[PDB]
DNA sequence: GCTTTTTTTTTTCACAATCCCGGTGCCGAGGCCGCTCAATTGGTCGTAGACAGCTCTAGCACCGCTTAAACGCACGTACGGATTCCGTACGTGCGTTTAAGCGGTGCTAGAGCTGTCTACGACCAATTGAGCGGCCTCGGCACCGGGATTGTGAAAAAAAAAAGCTGCA
DNA sequence: GCTTTTTTTTTTCACAATCCCGGTGCCGAGGCCGCTCAATTGGTCGTAGACAGCTCTAGCACCGCTTAAACGCACGTACGGAATCCGTACGTGCGTTTAAGCGGTGCTAGAGCTGTCTACGACCAATTGAGCGGCCTCGGCACCGGGATTGTGAAAAAAAAAAGCTGCA
């Protein structure tokens, strides 16, 4: 069995209305249609850099599971220190 | 290696901080490693935003 | 407070504005607005009233527009040569 | 006759709604998939603690909400109200995230 | 001290992250101390630039 | 009779100063400022001469970089002239300012 | 049309500023030299962690049910940005004023080095109480419905700010 | 100085969203227990660093030349920014479609613990060669002057458009 992980193009699951909500919290009143894709790329770059380091922390520990500490240590390194998930 | 090349292009036997700066800031990767780092006496790379230039071309010998 | 504005009509007030500057490019909408306050009595709706008549004078053929579009430009009278003002 | 709010008024209303709250604004499973997608590209057959996926999402949304604030200042700087990608690109360039 | 006062203004007996976030982000010094720190489940301070409000 | 158009000598200076590496603030004034600012932390302080140079190097680097960021904000608002709001927005976005 | 009046474009001009190329001044890179220290060698001793083996957390798959949210389209408003115009904030350039910079001399604060001595912190072993996981309960709070309150927006009606038009200083 | 329009209020009314209360029920804050392992106590042992005393570096204060750079002022060009104007991008709201979330169940990889055993790293004392500060020499590089290239701006020619105006079909 072992159930392969199907790369489905999930970056598009980061919906337009979601991106719009994030911008409302950010205080944005009006939004160019070009925004929603720009954001996705910005988000992807963010996620890759955090997840690369995190997974590096995972690999060095000889683990098959990325822990919340891997992620925390990753965000610390990237200068984006997160409170509430340990450490 | 790179700064040595910079000094050679300058017709200069000796590497100086500017040769180290030019090396570092024209190497995409060294620039990122050393991007929150200040090289005393290096200056900056030549660069003038295009909207600040005049536009007219009529040229050199 | 000024209580009214004892003045001529606006088609004449803009026509009087262009005649007092012999400029071949033509009088602009801001140059006419600077006239009508400084040399006549006028309202506080005036600048909007200056813009509205130049749409009626362009549509009628009375006032010709040199450079520009709409009430953002510079205009002149259909015939430069007149009897006594200029 | 049917009631309609002028453009801006429901947007201003949303701003207030979301600034008052702390719920994550990206839908959880889509996010969770995306993370795993991206994680394949560096290592194959990785599991995640759900707190690791929540920690990432908390971190992302915080960064994006933050970036939108700076993006909104750049838009307003240029005498606008409408964020556009050059705003984002400027924010990130001044932030030193980008060349 | 500051988180508690925010829990009281919210008519809540228990401090939760949002109360910590309000405490920190409204205190000039604590904010500086934690200027590059993300408080999960905290949200943001209400801020709407003046220009974006109605003219009335 | 002869005179250059506005902006021409400016561009010439840009070319001049991006080509060179000399400090651009005058050294003694800079030093006087340092000493003065220092007095509000500890009286009758002395300074290694290299420590002043080290602070001037840093300042000048800081400002030159800030001006780069300031220029971009000017240009973003379809301007060629830097103004205090450009410096403020840069500094706001860098995290220096509230 | 042709002519008037701009507008644009090249040419041609003169001409500053920069760059380039050839000779002169002097300081610091580069290497040599004694020599102290810190890296090396070869030895002993103790535990860090690799490894295997076992426990049982919690991460993953799968289901089907409801309904919240995402999606797509109809509709028009208010936003962005092009164009166009005006006033002065800026950039250039000149002549006058200023004080940086340089080179030299004279004084001493205080950086920093050395040697001495002991108060203090590492290490140990034995003792025992703070803080751990596990567990249990009961009140804070999340979620709901209903009613009160607030703010937004369209259209109507009243108040006061202007239009051209009337004879005329 | 008179109607007859605007525009500028204030008003009134309908509507949708948000606020606030009590009711309800569930689950996690909170606190108690029982045991453990990490802090404590009392002891020895060695050296880190305060301390005093001395050397001499480099920080400071001063000075007077020589000029490069700062300053102040005259002058106008090109910029910033206000204002119009027009087309549609993006917000709003609705009906339809999609799949997130939910609560649950079953299966198992692999996180994380324990016990064993030994390779490797600390620690040591004796050994010695690489790298330290200090000092001398000479070659690279910085200056300088005075000649050549490179762009800019003005003025003119030309081109070329465009503007204002009309004949003639
Ligand atoms: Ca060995
Ligand atoms: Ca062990
Ligand atoms: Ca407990
Ligand atoms: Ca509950
Ligand atoms: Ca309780
Ligand atoms: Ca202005
Ligand atoms: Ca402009
Ligand atoms: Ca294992
Ligand atoms: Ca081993
Ligand atoms: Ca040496
Ligand atoms: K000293």
């Amino acid at each position: 069995k072992r159930h392969r992980k199907v790369l489905r193009d999930n970056i598009q699951g980061i919906t337009k209305p979601a991106i719009r909500r994030l911008a409302r919290r950010g205080g944005v009143k009006r939004i160019s249609g070009l925004i929603y894709e720009e954001t996705r790329g910005v988000l992807k770059v963010f996620l890759e850099n955090v997840i690369r380091d995190a997974v590096t922390y995972t690999e060095h520990a000889k683990r098959k599971t990325v822990t919340a500490m891997d992620v925390v240590y990753a965000l610390k390194r990237q200068g984006r220190t997160l409170y509430g998930f340990g450490g | 290696e790179l700064a040595g090349n910079a000094a050679r292009d300058n017709k200069k036997t000796r590497i100086i901080p500017r040769h180290l700066q030019l090396a570092i800031r024209n190497d995409e990767e060294l620039n990122k490693l050393l991007g929150r780092v200040t090289i005393a006496q290096g200056g900056v790379l030549p660069n003038i935003q295009a909207v600040l230039l005049p536009k007219k071309t009529e040229s050199h010998h | 407070s000024r209580r009214s504005a004892s003045h001529p009509t606006y088609s004449e007030m803009i026509a009087a504005a262009i005649r007092a500057e012999k400029s071949r490019g033509g009088s602009s909408r801001q140059s006419i607005q600077k006239y009508i306050k400084s040399h006549y009595k006028v309202g506080h709706n005036a600048d909007l009233q200056i813009k509205l008549s130049i749409r009626r004078l362009l549509a009628a053929g009375v006032l010709k527009q040199t450079k520009g579009v709409g009430a953002s430009g510079s205009f002149r009278l259909a015939k430069s040569d007149k009897a006594k003002r200029s | 006759k049917p009631h309609r709010y002028r453009p801006g008024t429901v947007a201003l209303r949303e701003i207030r709604r979301y600034q008052k709250s702390t719920e994550l604004l990206i839908r959880k499973l889509p996010f969770q998939r995306l993370v795993r997608e991206i994680a394949q590209d560096f290592k194959t057959d990785l599991r995640f603690q759900s707190s690791a996926v929540m920690a990432l999402q908390e971190a992302c949304e915080a960064y994006l909400v933050g970036l939108f604030e700076d993006t909104n200042l750049c838009a307003i700087h240029a005498k606008r109200v409408t964020i556009m990608p050059k705003d984002i690109q400027l924010a990130r360039r001044i932030r030193g995230e980008r060349a």
